[PDB]
């Protein structure tokens, strides 16, 4: 059976303090017998600002039992660097609360706050992990926030290779052949090659990053993370669609498309819209009205309303 | 009205394809598509007057989402033990779009409850104040959860809040970071949820000072990606050489810094608030609205799966990137912007909890209700229905007649330095603020209450999320307009 603190001889000195949400409180959540020890508890240690072991157990009893109680994470921190404790064996243990399913807002920013605070000179076994992490995972967003985080901490100062940054591009390109349609390896792939400080771009770094882009297109038509990365490269370097329109034609009806893969069906409708940008860009204000008032009322119904709109805009 | 919002039923409902090159994000997709089909073809069309023998009938079940409000809770939300103001705001707010009052003695729990969360040096916690510190996030929950329940006698929580106005602000500059970002909490993360949440506040308690915003703009632009829609938070490179979006664009993040965004635009600082793309945004809002075979709900980044609250997070940045969208067209020199009907069709039809149950609304079929999918799937079915717009001369008549004579104490800035100016350009800056977050208005003759009339829920506004009839009075007492 459980033992009450109140029972417990390291714990006899500490008077509890009990939850404050007044009379009657709309809300309230029936807690267990441990959390409401524990926490009572804690109030207490809290009040005084104790920094102990003793306190630092508490704090993990609790996070375990709440994992996205941030008070306790805050004072969990305080406790660690007050009382100057491994943040390597800090690590660890949050490591080994990803092996029993324990994660929140809380578990990766409070790691980002251990290796912001150890301020490794190599961070590629945290990297290591990162990767570990996500391969079961692959979309978690907080995941690749702390990823992009880690990097742009790292590389800030100075403490990021030209060989790091060439396997991170290995490992993300590993990603996207493994599944091309993961938005978030989109995401990360466009902080490598586009908009990371230490980025290159030469005309043959654009020749490059287009015939990625491309092939990418080609081996899945549909796909939106795809064409938005295309759309997103050509704003952001200033390039015109026109000279590209060949490779994106074929699916409005430098790598070009294969005949087309099965289960293609066409149009695909941001290959028309590519389509109708162009046109605009040729100042075919008409040609562009066209191809807007086809998604409007036959190829993306769904967005009628936007692409009559769009329509609208070149009338 | 609607000829440029077609019914999911009157459209081909076709799987998302696959190009012959096979994924787990297909796999998913493609089951996540035959759940919703599956559920829209068991379920009348809601527009239809022949309403359909043996099928299930998709009127909104207001009194069964009601109940599922209503009821102490189990042992399980210790999870959300740090989002109790979350809790009451999800309850709240969803009862007044239901349009179900409670009576004062909740209203006054409700109240007592929050105020426990207050801490004296400022902001509220997810929980009592001997038990947890205070949270940007908690804080927008329980500032608008008084808007919703309190009042402007001794015991209705809006004198408390007018009280504490100076300790909220002073914990606001704590969180503040020079880059423009806010900390959640001391020692917390840095992202635009807190960003969102501190400048409704500040809005609304009449605690904005140029010290506060100081680089706010451009955190929050840097957040903005390539995809157009925009990251949880921006990372500066050493005030900064260059800024840098640190993850995807997500409807959770694009609603808040849109809504930030839109919120900075009322402040009257020279060359400010930097400007967003505003097209980009509103292209990745309606991009995001799924296909007729996934019931025409909002997904919340591309290539994941649609989900009901997102029917919030992104359809209720609509009409903020509409105007935005609109201002630009302005400075260099009508249909809805997405399918209003769809939207509503996903709510009634996969998103409310099948009927003769629990009550409640849902991310998706084949998950349980929750409180803040009620709220979320109501917030954005509001929008859905009710055509909002933000309207300059509504704005202006705004201007008319505030009375720049009548207020609550100036706060004391940080710095000597960070107020403002004088009081001319303080007044300017009160009544320009409060005059833009009393701009919002449903347009008359906008309305698609697709189903009927009963399934009509109020009118949320668009930025904040409460009702305009709590807005209105709950902003004119702290700012002394009543
Ligand atoms: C605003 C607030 C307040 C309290 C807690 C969390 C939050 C914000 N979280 C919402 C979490 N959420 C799950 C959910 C919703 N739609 C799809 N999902 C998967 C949820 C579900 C049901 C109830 Br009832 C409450 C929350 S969150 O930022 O998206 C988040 C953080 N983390 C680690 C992962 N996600
Ligand atoms: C307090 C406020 C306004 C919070 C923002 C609300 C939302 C929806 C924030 C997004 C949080 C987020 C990106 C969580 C990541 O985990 N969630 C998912 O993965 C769900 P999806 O698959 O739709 O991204
Ligand atoms: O939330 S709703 O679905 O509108 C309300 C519930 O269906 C309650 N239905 C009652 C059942 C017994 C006979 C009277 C009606
Ligand atoms: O006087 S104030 O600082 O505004 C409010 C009190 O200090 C509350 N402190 C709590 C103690 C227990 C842990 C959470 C904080
Ligand atoms: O006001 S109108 O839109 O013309 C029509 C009503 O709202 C229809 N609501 C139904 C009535 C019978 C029970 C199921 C709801
Ligand atoms: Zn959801």
């Amino acid at each position: 059976t459980y033992i009450p603190m109140s029972q417990r001889r390291s714990w006899a000195d500490v008077k509890p303090i009990m939850q404050d949400d007044g009379p009657n409180p709309v809300v309230p959540i029936m807690y267990s017998e441990e959390y409401k020890d524990a926490m009572d508890y804690f109030r207490a240690i809290a009040a005084k600002e104790e920094k102990s072991e003793r306190a630092l157990e508490l704090t993990e009893i609790i996070v375990r039992m709440n994992p996205a109680h941030y008070t306790v994470w805050q004072y969990r921190f305080s406790l660690l660097t007050s009382l100057n404790k491994s943040l390597e064996d800090e690590l660890r243990l949050m490591n080994e609360f990803a092996v029993q399913n324990l994660k929140s807002y809380q578990v990766w920013h409070h790691r980002l706050l251990l290796l912001d605070r150890i301020s490794p000179q190599d961070p590629v076994s945290e990297i290591e992990y990162i990767h570990g992490s996500l391969l079961p995972d692959p979309k978690n967003y907080h995941t690749w926030a702390y990823l992009h985080w880690l990097y742009s901490h790292f590389s800030t100062l100075g403490r990021i290779s030209e060989a790091q940054w060439g396997s991170e591009l290995d490992w993300c390109n590993e990603m996207l052949r493994v599944d091309g349609r993961n938005n978030s390896a989109w995401g990360w792939r466009w902080y490598l090659r586009v908009s990371r400080p230490g980025a290159e771009t030469s005309s043959r770094s654009l020749q490059d990053e287009l015939i990625y882009i491309l092939k990418s297109i080609h081996l899945i038509p549909h796909n939106v993370s795809a064409w938005n990365y295309l759309r997103g490269f050509l704003k952001h370097f200033s390039l015109p669609l026109v000279p590209i329109l060949p490779a994106i034609l074929p699916y409005t009806a430098f790598p070009m498309p294969s005949p087309l893969p099965e289960d293609t069906p066409l149009p695909v409708p941001l290959a028309l819209e590519y389509l109708a940008d162009s046109f605009i860009e040729q100042n075919r204000v008409d040609d562009a009205a066209k191809v807007f008032e086809k998604l409007s009322s036959e190829y993306d119904q769904m967005r009628a309303g936007y692409w009559e709109f769009r329509r609208r805009e070149c009338a | 009205a609607t000829e440029f919002t077609p019914s999911v039923y009157s459209l081909v409902s076709k799987p998302l394809p696959s190009n012959s090159r096979p994924s787990a994000t297909l796999d998913e997709q493609a089951e996540t598509e035959d759940l919703i089909s599956q559920l829209f073809d068991l379920t009348a069309d809601p527009n239809a007057l022949v309403s359909e023998h043996g099928k299930r009938y998709s009127g909104l079940r207001k009194q069964e989402h009601t109940q599922f409000l209503a009821s102490q809770l189990p042992g399980k939300f210790v999870s959300l033990d740090a989002s109790r103001p979350w809790l009451v705001f999800w309850t709240v707010h969803s009862l007044d779009l239901l349009g179900v009052a409670l009576d004062q003695g909740t209203k006054d729990r409700v109240v007592s409850t929050l105020l426990h969360f207050l801490s004296p040096k400022g902001g509220f916690g997810g929980g009592p104040a001997n038990s947890q510190i205070p949270h940007l996030l908690p804080t927008y929950a329980s500032v608008c959860s008084l808007a919703i329940a309190g009042n402007d006698s001794s015991t209705g929580g809006w004198k408390d809040l007018a009280a504490a106005r100076q300790s909220i602000y002073e914990f606001f500059m704590r969180c503040k970071r020079p880059d423009g970002g806010f900390v959640v909490c001391e020692g917390g993360e840095v992202d635009v949820r807190g960003t969102y949440c501190l400048l409704v506040v500040a809005t609304l308690l009449d605690i904005i000072t140029p010290e506060l915003l100081h680089n706010v703009d451009k955190f929050v632009s840097a957040c903005q990606t390539y995809e157009g829609g925009f990251a949880c938070a921006s990372f500066p490179f050493p005030e900064p050489s260059c800024r840098v979006s640190m993850a995807e664009a997500h409807g959770g993040y694009t609603s808040c810094s849109l809504n930030s965004h839109f919120l900075l635009t009322s402040v009257p600082l020279p060359s400010f608030p930097l400007s967003i793309d505003a097209n980009a945004a509103l292209r990745w809002t309606v991009l995001q609205q799924g296909e007729p075979i996934e019931g025409g709900g909002f997904r919340g980044r591309t290539n994941k799966l649609v989900d009901g609250c997102y029917s919030w997070w992104v359809g209720g940045g609509a009409p903020v990137a509409e105007e935005l969208v609109r201002r630009e067209k302005s400075r260099k020199v009508i249909p809805p912007i997405f399918n209003r009907v769809a939207l509503q069709e996903f709510t009634l039809v996969a998103a409310q909890q099948d009927p003769g149950s629990t009550g409640g609304l849902r991310d998706k079929p084949g998950k349980r209700p929750d409180q803040y999918h009620t709220c979320n799937n109501l917030s954005g079915l509001s929008i859905a229905q009710h055509k909002m717009s933000h309207s300059p001369s509504t704005v202006s008549s705004n201007r008319l007649k505030f009375d720049a004579s009548k207020g609550l104490p100036a706060v004391k800035p940080v710095a000597p330095g960070g107020g403002w100016k004088n009081e001319d350009e303080r007044q300017n800056a009160r009544r320009e603020i409060w005059a833009n977050a009393l701009g919002w208005i449903e347009e008359e003759g906008g309305e698609i209450i697709v189903g009927g009339k009963d399934n009509r829920i109020n009118t949320t506004t668009p930025v904040f999320n409460i009702l305009g009839l709590r807005l209105k009075p709950f902003i004119n007492y702290f700012y002394c307009q009543e």
